[PDB]
């Protein structure tokens, strides 16, 4: 007779790292970090955010004549904008704590 | 203390796929096993199959053998279901079980279940 | 999996009195491959047994169950209302599972 | 339309890993942000079939 | 132990054996079942400790805030930098542990078998023993398990 | 070493005999104090470590600076954050290693009266010598300490 | 280098309680071994018991058993005195000592004594 | 492995030998040159993970804004007090790694002359072993090296 | 993969004393071993000696065994050259090699080199 | 470091067909004390063969070498233009080294 004594191996091919080994496989693994994403803003949590579209912070509130169509929405989850609003304030001016508003606004529900 | 939940009632047209999704409370990182198992009603149960804790090895009667794929996100703790060719006599109570280790051992734990019907 | 032979499933019986039930496997199995089952009409199975010898937790004197190979059988110390219900055997040899027809338990 | 737990401007994570490293901003329950590429816990052991 | 096995399945540890009675390998569930849990309960601290419920929408200064945006800008750098180190070294000195734990279960359970495994069986070193009297399923299985019948042989002795 | 000891005391690691002269538990105090030391040098590392010599109290902003509240908010609770995983993950790592330590000394103790108590004395597997030579306190103790006489007694050899 | 610092004089009336507190200078977690012993007017030091490292066993003379009771804080490096029904026989010094190890051996640590008196 | 030594050189492990062929020390390549990649592996980690490439130019603050100089200086110090608890946790933890992985080395070396050099050379504990056959430089470096001819030799057997 | 760089081409009095550096490309960490050869204008190469790991044990030719040094900043994965009383008979290349293990064993890794001349 | 014995350089010969080139080490050597290595005119060495019996990375079927204590020597399986060049001979006991002077391969 004969008994012998051995591990498991299977045909995995999942690399980690160590204190001083590199590039070691191992039968199985658990991953912890993800890198996907959609690529697809939409809803968040069952309530549609408010897409400003071409219209700031400042044009949405002092009420632009452009981009009338964000007076009606009055519920969101987030605001999003886009990355160089081009219909901000339209008359030539100093919006006096401009930074500190969006503060203020950016917890309203 | 645990809790096994599974998906709602579902009902399905003839010769398509039913998938079930069963999770337990708390569903943090687990490796207990699962399985399956078919009420018909006023009959008994008979097992279908189950997956073996990490390893990832499954196993299934031969009544079907290619119609019932099980495979676990152990992450969430979650049993999902990809039976397929559904017919008449499939109209049964589909239970989620756990049986305390790595291994198919013994079932104790259940869950509420779910009644699955076909027709159209 | 294997095949289990099971008797009639004409079990009539009063309560407060031993009470017995069968199920017969076909061939010989490892002790540790079996268990029991409860299940009442309209509510999933609970656990009775496990390994043919061991109590599950939360289980009372009540229950008792022997046998190797072929011979398996339990018995009810005192029945109850409430313990009368449809049990079933299990069986695993490894990497796998069965279950029985279901026994026909009932009150005069 | 959308049903993610976590919302980014490159997207939505959809799922619930702890770490994630698609974007440092992030709205709602998300997970935490990490600049490390990739990392990974062993749950079994060192692979040296022979 | 010294190589490791493919055929095999169903556990991390387990034996072998060539008795006539039937050749095939086997798992050790008692011993796989208890490393797993460590594991589980492992990767369940490292997500319970890494809280992520907070708040980190950007803000926006004017221009002449600019010390404003270089303090806000270092705060959020240098928190990066931190939970970047803190997740890496984490993960890494965890998983040499695991590497070795598994070392310690496995040699652990070959002395087991050693201790009940008398010198009646030969040590030949790699990761085996040679018996010295003829043994069926019955005896195999008794070595596996928690329970040897070692008075009951004494052939060569 | 299978199962601890309660009549034992004044020591972590002990022996014990039932020789004619007394049985009676004792202590390995040159094991027992090399351990503690560790021990304390232990502890101490994490309390300097830990430094706590610092201005917490807390400031507060009219209702045009919410920039600053938030930001000051968030250094604040970045820190808490920071320091409640430092506190958990040293001391949670710390622990595992002082439990393996000890079972080290305890069983590197063993090794070492297996190397002192040759083949002369019978193992016995749970933590236990038989010996094949009937021993007074004198040489009992000289087990217990490091002085032993081999030599001497060759009986059933 | 250690130093070893006891409480201040002290006078109690007859039939009280006496506390002394014995520390270490930079008293970090310590853990070895304390005593007391009781230096009469023109007589000699007579032992009094002490304690035992981590495991805090305490062992006190047969001549009172009762009357003494000794506990020490360990995370500060400190020792306490509970002694009892004092009397005019107990007018004495009483020193704090070390033994350098675990255990209640010999002593060869000393801090600065101090001196009670009881009268009214 | 009771002691160093300090005639031996160009090598962390060697053996030794007393045979009339010559006595001398010897270092063992294979054993030294693995622990060397895990520790240039090791210090080279430690390196990668502490970047240092961020600006720390510092800013100051007139009378008025007191808040922006306690808040500041907050941050600073909270940073360096976190990176210095960090630098040294990760530099004495790794310490204790390297002496316990040496010892591990070094004993493993032990067991494994152990299994080649079989019951033929008498064990005197003192890290040392003597033989009961006379041995050559042929047969002696068949030991240090991963050769053995142990069926040739049977004496006193 | 690993580069290996030395320092440029250098002339030097008869008399005087040259040094080159050799340093490999992302120079971190490292323990490999280093050594010189020369090869002379239309000669075959001829050993000069090197380092060893992290021991630090030199070793020379017998030739000189005095004029040359050899030390390695091993944190910087780089070898200096501190040769000494150059000659007409030294102008040759110098090559830095490595053996890819703490040892002195063969050389499998080599730099670019470095061409040196003596004259007035 | 020890003296090494050399044959005539002068060894003339066609690509396309077995060569051989001669290097004779005064005393014996362990056989993990020899070395290969190439060198064309202009560029400095390249690594052949480490240990007498291996082949370095990166090299073809077209070099072998065999020898014990001092009958040292190699041969080319099948010559070619590019690997003709001049070889040099390398021994290491222990903690030294030695070349050889390098023979004289030649084209007719
Ligand atoms: C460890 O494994 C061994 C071998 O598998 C187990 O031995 C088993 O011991 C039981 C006794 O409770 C045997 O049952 C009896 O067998 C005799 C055979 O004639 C039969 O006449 C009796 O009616 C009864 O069934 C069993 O046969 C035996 N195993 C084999 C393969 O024969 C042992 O129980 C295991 N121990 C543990 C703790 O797992
Ligand atoms: C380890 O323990 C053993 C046993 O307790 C110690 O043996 C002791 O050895 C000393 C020798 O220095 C004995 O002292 C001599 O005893 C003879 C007995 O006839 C007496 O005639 C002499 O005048 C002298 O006192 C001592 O008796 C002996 N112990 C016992 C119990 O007999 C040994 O010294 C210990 N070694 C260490 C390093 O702790
Ligand atoms: C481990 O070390 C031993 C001892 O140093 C090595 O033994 C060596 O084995 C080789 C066989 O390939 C011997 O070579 C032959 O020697 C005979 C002696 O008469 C000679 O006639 C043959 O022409 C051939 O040269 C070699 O002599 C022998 N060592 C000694 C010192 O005699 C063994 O090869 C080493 N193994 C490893 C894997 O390093
Ligand atoms: C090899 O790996 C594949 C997937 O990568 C898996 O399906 C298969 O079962 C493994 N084993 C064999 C023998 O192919
Ligand atoms: C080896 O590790 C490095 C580390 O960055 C990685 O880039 C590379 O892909 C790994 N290669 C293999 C074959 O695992
Ligand atoms: C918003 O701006 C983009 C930029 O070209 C333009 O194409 C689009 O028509 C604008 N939409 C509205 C509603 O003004
Ligand atoms: C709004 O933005 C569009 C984008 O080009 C521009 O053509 C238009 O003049 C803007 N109108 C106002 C009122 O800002
Ligand atoms: C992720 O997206 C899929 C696809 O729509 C969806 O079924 C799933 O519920 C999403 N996950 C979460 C957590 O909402």
């Amino acid at each position: 007779d004969t008994i012998c004594i051995g591990y498991h191996a299977n045909n995995s091919t999942d690399t980690v790292d160590t204190v001083c080994e590199k590039n070691v496989t191992v039968t199985h693994s658990v991953n912890l970090l993800e890198d996907s994403h959609n690529g697809k803003l939409c809803l968040l949590k069952g309530i549609a955010p408010l897409q400003l579209g071409n219209c700031s912070v400042a044009g949405w509130i002092l009420g632009n004549p452009e981009c009338e169509l964000l007076i009606s929405k009055e519920s969101w989850s987030y605001i999003v904008e886009t990355p160089n609003p081009e219909n901000g304030t339209c008359y030539p001016g100093y919006f006096a704590d401009y930074e500190e508003l969006r503060e203020q606004l950016s917890s309203v529900s | 203390q645990v809790q096994l939940v599974q998906s709602g009632a579902e009902v399905k047209k003839p010769g398509s796929s039913v998938k079930v999704s069963c999770k337990a409370s708390g569903g943090t990182f687990s490796s207990y096993g699962i399985s399956w198992v078919r009420q018909a009603p006023g009959q008994g149960l008979e097992w279908m199959g189950g997956i073996i804790g990490m390893f990832g090895t499954t196993n299934y009667a031969q009544k079907f053998q290619g119609r019932v794929t099980i495979t676990a996100d152990e992450f969430t703790s979650t049993a999902y279901m990809e039976l397929s060719s559904l017919r008449s006599e499939d109209t049964a109570v589909y239970y989620c079980a756990r049986g305390g280790s790595y291994y198919v051992d013994y079932f104790h734990h259940w869950g509420q279940g779910t009644l699955v019907t076909v027709s159209s | 999996e294997i095949v289990l032979t099971q008797s009639p499933g004409t079990l009539s019986l009063f309560s407060g009195e031993r009470a017995t039930l069968s199920c017969r496997a076909s061939q010989s199995v490892s002790s540790s491959s079996l268990a029991w089952y409860q299940q009442k009409h309209g509510q999933g199975p609970r656990l009775i047994m496990y390994g043919a010898s061991s109590r599950a937790t939360g289980i009372p004197d009540r229950f008792s169950g022997s046998g190797f190979g072929t011979d398996f059988t339990i018995t009810i110390s005192r029945l109850e209302p409430e313990d009368f219900a449809v049990y079933y055997c299990q069986q695993y040899g490894s990497s796998s599972g069965t279950f029985g027809q279901g026994t026909k338990l009932e009150m005069k | 339309e959308c049903d993610a737990k976590c919302q980014t401007p490159q997207g939505a994570i959809n799922s619930s890993l702890p770490f994630q490293n698609v974007h440092p901003v992030t709205i709602g329950e998300c997970p935490k942000y990490v600049r490390s590429a990739k990392l990974r816990m062993v749950t079994g052991l060192r692979n040296i079939p022979s | 132990i010294e190589g490791g096995w493919t055929g095999m399945v169903d556990g991390w540890y387990g034996y072998h054996h060539q008795n006539e009675q039937g050749s095939g390998y086997a798992a050790d569930q008692k011993s796989t079942q208890n490393a797993i849990n460590c594991i589980t309960n492992k990767v369940n601290s490292v997500i319970e400790k890494m809280n992520t419920q907070f708040t980190a929408v950007g803000k926006e200064f004017n221009k002449l805030e600019r010390r404003m945006e270089n303090l806000n800008k270092k705060v959020d750098d240098g928190f990066l930098d931190i939970w970047t180190y803190n997740a890496e070294l984490l993960v890494l000195l965890e998983n040499e542990r695991t590497l070795d734990f598994h070392d310690s279960n496995v040699k652990n359970l070959y002395e087991k078998v050693k201790s009940q495994l008398k010198n009646n069986a030969k040590e030949i070193g790699n990761g085996c023993f040679e018996f010295y009297h003829k043994c069926n399923n019955e005896c195999m299985e008794s070595v596996k398990n928690g329970t040897y019948d070692y008075p009951k042989y004494s052939e060569e002795s």
